[PDB]
């Protein structure tokens, strides 16, 4: 659409739906950059949740963290309830304040994220082969351990020729592995989810 | 020839430097041989902002794998780096001569475990570029 | 002993606590490759003449021959050069002075000959280098590791 | 008989000991160049006008730059010598080695 | 895919070849490159500057987009324009913490593809140049392997639909590891046409109006169909162009330099015409009229961009060879060459030299800097660059120190209101931070839907960059200049990557002038092919005899009006001073001694010294002149000398001026040994003998020793002469001092006596151990806020032991040259920077709004108030690195050499 | 005068002093409040 609307920008007869156009692509530019923020924040919490609900003691050895993760987190719910309320597209871009608090939330989760690396040194230490991953890719697996579909991309780094790994229709059973071009071995025992 | 002297190498639990001029097959010799010898091989090409943090915490990971290293380019790792990792390197080797006989040895002052099928290669052209001349020990 | 690789601020202070350990108890220190930190030799001299140490203790130190290596410090320390024998005998008394004793001995006894036989090869090949480059194109590293 | 202040270069430590012993009744300390207790000595050595001996002149301070230089004034009945930022005022029986 | 390339080479303006034709040669290097970078992920394109090598990947990445759909991307990354460690990044020494840098930004942002990066076809383009430092690391990348291995274990795999490009000039640097890696696209510089070029222009002078069926187009059109002869087939521009590469530049030629710079002026002419027609209304633009108007401009401007970097007798060789080979109207001149002929509006020639009479400027602003003597080379100079300037394109000012490369940019900028002039002295230790921190001060960083844009503050005004010693930043051991790759790709490009987040900057209202010397000068460094093709660059000779003997005969006549008895004695004091700059000229080079540059700046001083003596006077003896003369001779031609058979070749040669060109003058009277100027004993500045003089000195001495300090001193001539040097420089405005001479000579002390004598402040930095450039800031900024805020004058004294690095040197040469420093006042000191200059606005009385002009009077404080005496010792090892590091040593400070006793 | 009391009653009551910190003051402190948040390990952003 906003290429669309720059085409009829040019040629042949701009001047009489200029008005109305060029408010139209404002607010295309403006929902365009509300949702390039929108899915990074959303990616960074999805792991994020993941990893401060899932693991254990993580508010005992890093307490100002978890409390801010969980301040940012219940405006990032009550977010959610809002934009569920009013699902519209349009009603979410003329929500006021959301792109300044989503730039803000954006800011709170990369630094969250940045101070995590402590806490992903252990992590390491526990699996050998998390010291070829790193940070972003190490968070992404540890915050999606229990959604074990986007940890298909990872395996590449810390394997020689597995890249993927077979998987049961019910999300918890390991039926193999696989190389990046079909060949696949299958387990004598699977392991359980 | 080249699978004779590092397995020779390898038994007297020693690294594996393969040298010459580019393009003559000596990082290739190397993963060929650790694919079938069976052992997860890393290749890094390795620079002068390798520290010795950085250095030793590849080490690190590289020693509870249980995979081979190929550092390509070594000699890029500036004369005072590179000194300071044969110190890692002779604990990594002291370490692998005591498997051969809970067997750790350290590393960045910190106790790491040692798996016996790692090992330490360095692949590097004499003179490319005016780089560093490995010391002796 | 306590031996450290010069070349790293983590080694700088290794070097530094292991230096005052064996000034306060009497045990022996070494840190090599000297020669990649002139500025750090300095101070390294300075301390060392400041400080009084234990009566057994012995600092050994080593480089490559360098003039960057400081020359109050060149001046303090006792200096030995460390080049390949110039000689098949003193290369084979160099060979036998290295040579354990208890090793060279054990069983079969052809084990003395087969050493013996490794250290003429080893003096031929090293004096061949030293007759550059007739006795070989390059100046290749055959030494003690070898 | 020195005018401009002595630097002594004694490969032995002879001369270091004999001005020791020299200057024993206006009591020397000895300090260093690359000490962290040098500028404290130095403004010490200023205000009581003490004998002072340091050591290391290779790593030399450049604060010891008015001192060697003698720039002195003398705003009223006060003698004063800049060292650094502070202002000490400069005792007359003072001598640096 | 040729029929595609058809398309968008059409679409494009780029002409297409169908084996046999024009563009056949570049049609199959395109189709090499395709197939290539199918049968490799590892690519280069090798070849000369200007040889086809980016429309060529260009236009094949449009033709796969509109064959398979699927739509490419291109990153073009110059690696050369930023560190190393900006290219791939860092592990944080404190906390273990890596953070990415612009290669390995974009390629994992690829391999994320939270956009859908991955089902893109993404071509990352290393436009610069190559050596082991940084792509020893892409070995492993541009191998099998395939991995981009990090220091700190974090491997990136490259996707398939990833192509890694490298498009160089050269791999003189280049090792066969890297060679044996990428596979070879080598463009010649025969693939790319001058008729493709010719084709090119005229497209797009058909197309794309000027003015952002109009009359613009038609303009265009019009004067493209009359142009078009004389660029196909041999013609005339490409037979000039062929002798034009015979002549001896200063700059090394390149066809797309020259090729550039004509079509530049040609779009100048078009708006010519287009201004004519708004002028007249009633009567439009004939066809004949515009015809006679395009054949000499074109004459004209094929003149100036082929020879506007020679000399004044290559230039005119090139004009009479013009007038031997073509066929055009040409004006009948035996001697004076087409170079001093103008085109006017209505189609004729017209010589430059009736463009300004003589002038008569007012006694006040006599020899002021803001005023330029006319004269021919002055306008030729002032057209060629306004025409450059108009359309915004990047120019280069080339020429011999002190020759008038900065009054004539300045000149030029005055005809145009809309431009504002930025100044930027380079160094050897020249980054691009010095850009970074300019953009930061005078523009700002705006967020749009397109990208992120760097504007001036000024909203409807253009930033000029004027980089002053553009020659002088290092080569690496690789033979590049970061700096000037930096603008290379800010002007080719159009922006820059920001380091902190790895983002396109795009400039929309920044151009760039460079002013340097001949790369053949000691400092000074060729630039590069690349860099040049896109800057014109213009050779700004010195004025010579005959035109220097009126630019300072004017100045001469002007100043010498308070008094009529004088006025007569003007033409052979104007000869005197030439003659005697002549032979100081020839006799003292630069192969002698590093700082032996004599220019018209002396000319310049030398009548600012003998007409601020003549102002508070109004009545002098002609022996009187002939005295003020002679002492400002000395001062100016003396006081840099190192050899004392020089210092008497000087003052004989004075004396021999002087007699040759005023016979029957008192020659006791006029010439006397001491021959000393002071404004201490009486309230004018009048001559002095050394015996009172030396009674009052003794006498301030006496009175120095208790208040500021008590050193006694031994007085002697040589002291007496020194101290009144130092006096005069301390009264000129911004009067900087270089003293050369050996320690505890008494250098610091006399000019901490002078400055007490005048009421200035003394300042030294008290450099000790551990002294840092964090430090050497904090003190510039206080001295800078007590000169420029409080109204304090300060003597700054600096000594050569307290520059502990390369950065002390260069603050300091940027404030000698400038009176600030850009990035020295950031953040809370820049607001509290602003409330002391507001504060200081009110004290003084003007009124000031907003942070712009307030930091421009700040500027100007300082410029009026801090005075910088610099003393180091004498050394050719240590002169040359000092003239190369901090030109401003020895541009804008006055050089007295002390020696030895 | 009051002047002193009435600020010392605002510091005593509630640990600060609205309006003592203004123009370049409260940005000089809050880069200070910064650096020192920094040194003590709290992450803290924006200025309340
Ligand atoms: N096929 C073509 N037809 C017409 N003009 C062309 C064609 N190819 C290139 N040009 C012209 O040549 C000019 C210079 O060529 P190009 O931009 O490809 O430079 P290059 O070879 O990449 O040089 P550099 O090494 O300086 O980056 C272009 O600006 C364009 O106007
Ligand atoms: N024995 C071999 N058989 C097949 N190909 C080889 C062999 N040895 C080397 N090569 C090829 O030659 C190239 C040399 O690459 P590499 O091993 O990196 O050499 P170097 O390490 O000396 O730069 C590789 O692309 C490899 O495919
Ligand atoms: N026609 C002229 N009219 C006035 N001044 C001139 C003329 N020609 C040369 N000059 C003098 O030549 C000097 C050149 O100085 P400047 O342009 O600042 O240095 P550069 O040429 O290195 O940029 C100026 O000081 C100027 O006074
Ligand atoms: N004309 C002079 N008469 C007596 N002493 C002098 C004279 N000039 C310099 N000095 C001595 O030099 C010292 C300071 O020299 P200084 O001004 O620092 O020289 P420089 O600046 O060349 O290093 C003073 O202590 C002073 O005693
Ligand atoms: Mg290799
Ligand atoms: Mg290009």
């Amino acid at each position: 659409h906003i290429n669309s609307v720059s085409a009829m920008k040019l040629s042949p007869y701009y001047k009489v739906f200029e008005e109305d156009a060029l408010s139209w692509e404002d607010k295309l530019n403006r929902i365009m950059a509300l949702f390039d923020v929108w899915i990074d924040v959303q990616r960074r919490w999805v792991y994020l949740e993941g990893i401060f609900t899932g693991s254990a003691d993580i508010k005992h050895l890093l307490p100002v963290e978890t409390q801010r993760f969980q301040s940012i987190s219940t405006e990032f719910l009550a977010l959610m309830k809002k934009v569920s309320k009013s699902p519209l597209v349009m009603d979410v871009l003329n929500i006021q304040g959301v792109q300044r608090s989503l730039e803000r939330l954006a800011d709170l989760l990369g630094k969250i994220q940045k101070a995590l690396g402590e806490y992903l040194e252990r992590e390491r230490s526990s699996f050998p082969r998390f010291y070829f991953v790193g940070d972003e890719d190490l968070l992404e697996i540890i915050g999606n351990s229990k959604n074990v579909a986007k940890l298909q991309k990872h395996f590449k780094k810390m394997f020689a020729g597995v890249s993927s790994i077979i998987l049961n229709e019910d999300n918890s059973v390991v039926l193999g592995i696989s190389s990046r071009e079909g060949e696949e071995v299958m387990f004598k025992t699977p392991v359980s989810i | 020839r080249c699978y004779l002297t590092m397995t020779q190498a390898l038994e007297a639990r020693l690294g594996g430097s393969p040298f010459g001029p580019a393009g003559t097959g000596k990082t290739e010799s190397v993963k060929a041989l650790g694919h079938q010898l069976g052992r997860f091989v890393l290749v890094f090409n390795c620079d002068e902002t390798f520290d010795f943090q950085a250095m030793g915490r590849i080490f690190v990971g590289l020693c509870q794998v249980g995979a081979w290293g190929c550092f390509d380019e070594f000699n890029r790792l500036e004369e005072r780096m590179l000194s300071a990792v044969s110190q890692q390197v002779q604990c990594i080797q002291e370490a692998l001569r005591e498997h051969s006989n809970p067997i750790t040895c350290e590393l960045l002052n910190k106790q790491v475990k040692v798996s016996p099928d790692m090992a330490i290669f360095i692949t590097m052209n004499p003179g490319y570029a005016g780089r560093s001349n490995l010391p002796d020990n | 002993i306590t031996s450290i690789a010069i070349g790293s601020a983590e080694g700088f202070n290794q070097a530094d606590k292991a230096i005052n350990t064996a000034v306060k108890s009497g045990r022996w220190v070494m840190l090599k490759n000297v020669h990649l930190a002139p500025g750090w030799l300095m101070q390294l001299e300075k301390k060392l003449h400041s400080l009084q140490p234990h009566a057994c203790f012995r600092l050994f130190l080593t480089m490559e021959i360098n003039p960057k290596v400081p020359v109050n410090l060149l001046r303090a320390g006792r200096i030995f050069v460390f080049e390949p024998p110039p000689g098949v005998k003193a290369n084979m008394l160099r060979t036998f002075s290295s040579i354990p004793v208890s090793r060279i001995c054990k069983s079969p006894n052809e084990r003395a000959r087969l050493y013996f036989l490794l250290a003429w090869f080893h003096a031929i090949i090293q004096e061949r280098l030293r007759y550059a480059p007739l006795g070989w194109s390059k100046k290749y590293e055959f030494g003690e590791s070898d | 008989r020195f005018n401009r202040y002595p630097l002594i270069i004694d490969p032995s430590g002879q001369a270091t000991e004999f001005i020791m012993n020299e200057y024993k009744d206006r009591k020397i300390t000895r300090t260093s160049f690359l000490d962290d207790a040098f500028r404290k000595n130095l403004e010490s050595a200023l205000r009581f006008g003490n004998p002072l001996l340091v050591q290391d002149v290779e790593s030399y301070d450049p604060v010891l730059n008015p001192v060697l230089n003698r720039e002195v004034r003398r705003t009223g009945g006060r003698v004063l010598i800049t060292l650094g930022d502070q202002d000490i005022d400069l005792s007359p029986s003072f001598v640096i080695f | 895919l040729r029929e595609e390339l058809k398309k968008v080479c059409q679409e494009m303006y780029l002409t297409y070849g169908d084996g046999e034709e024009v563009g056949g040669m570049w049609v199959e290097k395109v189709l090499q490159l395709y197939q290539i970078t199918q049968i490799n992920h590892g690519l280069m394109m090798v070849g000369p500057s200007g040889s086809g090598k980016s429309m060529a990947w260009r236009v094949l990445l449009k033709a796969l987009e509109r064959l398979e759909g699927v739509e490419g991307v291109a990153h073009i990354i110059d690696p050369k324009a930023i560190s190393k460690d900006h290219l791939y990044g860092t592990l944080d020494p404190n906390t273990r913490e890596w953070t990415d840098g612009l290669f390995t930004h974009v390629l994992r942002k690829i391999i994320d593809s939270v956009r859908g990066e991955l089902q893109k076809r993404q071509w990352i383009v290393f436009d610069g140049d190559v050596d082991p430092e940084w792509v020893e690391n892409l070995n492993s990348v541009l191998d099998d392997n395939k991995l981009l291995t990090l220091p700190n274990g974090e491997r990136l795999s490259l996707p398939p639909n990833v192509r890694i490009m490298f498009e160089v000039q050269d791999l003189k640097y280049a090792t066969l590891a890297t060679v044996s890696r990428c596979g070879m696209v080598w463009f010649s510089e025969d693939v790319l046409s001058t008729d493709m070029i010719f084709n090119n222009f005229l497209a797009r002078l058909r197309s794309i109006p000027l003015d952002e069926a109009s009359p613009m187009l038609q303009i265009q059109r019009d004067a493209a169909t009359i142009m078009q002869p004389y660029f196909t087939s041999n013609g005339l521009v490409t037979k000039a162009l062929e002798h034009a590469f015979q002549l001896e530049h200063i700059m090394d030629l390149t066809r797309l330099r020259c090729l550039g710079s004509l079509f530049s002026m040609l779009h100048q002419a078009c708006r010519n015409v287009a201004q004519y027609n708004a002028n007249h209304p009633d009567f439009p633009m004939q066809i004949e009229q515009l015809e006679r108007y395009i054949q000499r401009y074109l004459v004209y401007a094929i003149l100036w961009s082929l020879s506007g970097d020679s000399r004044l007798k290559m230039r005119a060789e090139l004009g009479e060879y013009i007038r031997r080979i073509t066929t055009v109207p040409l004006p009948t001149a035996p001697n004076i060459p087409i170079i001093d002929y103008e085109v006017s509006i209505s189609g004729e020639w017209s010589p430059w030299q009736a463009k300004v009479p003589q002038i008569e400027v007012e006694t006040h602003k006599v020899a002021a800097p803001d005023v330029v003597v006319p004269t021919l080379d002055t306008v030729r100079h002032e057209a060629l660059l306004y025409t450059w300037l108009a359309e915004h394109k990047p120019l280069v000012l080339c020429g011999p120190p002190g020759s008038g490369k900065t009054m004539t940019l300045f000149s030029a900028l005055r005809a145009l209101p809309d431009m504002e002039v930025v100044g930027l002295n380079f160094s050897s230790a020249t980054t691009p931070e010095l850009l970074l921190k300019t953009f930061d001060h005078y523009c700002e960083y705006r967020r749009t839907p397109n990208g992120v844009v760097l504007a001036p503050v000024q909203l409807g005004k253009w930033l000029v960059l004027f980089c002053d010693e553009i020659n002088l930043p290092d080569m690496d051991k690789y033979g590049t200049q970061r700096v000037i790759s930096f603008i290379r790709q800010m002007v080719e490009h159009g922006g820059f990557y920001r380091t902190s987040d790895q983002t396109w900057v795009k400039l929309e209202r920044i151009q760039f002038v460079g002013a340097c010397n001949p790369p053949t000068d000691p400092g000074r460094k060729p630039l590069s092919h690349r860099f040049l093709r896109h800057v014109p660059v213009v050779y700004v000779d010195y004025p010579g005899p005959a035109s220097l003997t009126q630019i300072y005969g004017t100045f001469n006549r002007a100043m010498l009006r308070l008094i009529p008895s004088l006025r007569t004695y003007a033409e052979p004091l104007t000869a005197a001073m030439v003659e005697f700059y002549t032979m100081s000229q020839e006799r003292f080079t630069q192969d002698t001694q590093p700082h032996y540059i004599y220019s018209p700046r002396e000319m310049t001083r030398w009548v600012r010294g003998i007409f601020e003596a003549l102002r508070p006077l109004e009545t002098l003896p002609v022996e009187g002149l002939i005295r003020i003369w002679a002492h400002e001779a000395l001062r100016l031609f003396q006081d840099r000398l190192v050899e004392d058979e020089e210092r008497r070749w000087t003052d004989e040669n004075i004396d021999t001026v002087a007699l040759k060109h005023f016979p029957n003058i008192d020659r006791e009277k006029a010439m006397s040994r001491p021959i000393l100027y002071s404004n201490w004993l009486s309230k004018d500045y009048i001559p002095v003998d050394q015996e009172e003089l030396r009674d009052y000195v003794k006498a301030r001495l006496k009175v120095f020793y208790e208040e500021e300090l008590d050193v006694p001193l031994v007085l002697f001539n040589e002291v007496l002469d020194h101290v009144l040097r130092i006096d005069r420089i301390f009264r000129q405005p911004q009067g900087h001092l270089l003293l050369i001479g050996v320690s505890g000579a008494g250098k610091t002390t006399l000019s901490r006596f002078v400055a007490w004598m005048n009421g200035l402040s003394v300042y030294q930095i008290k450099v000790h151990r551990k002294y840092t450039g964090e430090d050497f800031d904090e003190d510039l900024r206080t001295v800078l806020r007590r000169s420029g805020c409080k109204n304090e004058k300060i003597a700054f004294i600096m000594d050569e032991s307290n520059v502990l690095d390369s950065g002390f040197l260069e603050r300091m040469n940027t404030l000698l040259a400038n009176g600030e420093v850009p990035g020295l006042f950031e953040g809370d000191e820049y607001a509290t920077l602003m409330t002391q200059c507001k504060e200081g606005a009110q004290k003084e009385g003007l009124m000031l709004d907003s942070h712009e002009e307030l930091y421009k009077w700040f500027t100007s404080q300082v410029i009026r108030n801090l005075h910088v005496v610099f003393t180091m010792n004498p050394s050719s090892e240590g002169l040359k690195d000092r003239a190369a590091t901090s030109p401003a040593l020895f541009n804008r400070c006055v050089l007295n050499w002390f020696g030895d006793w």
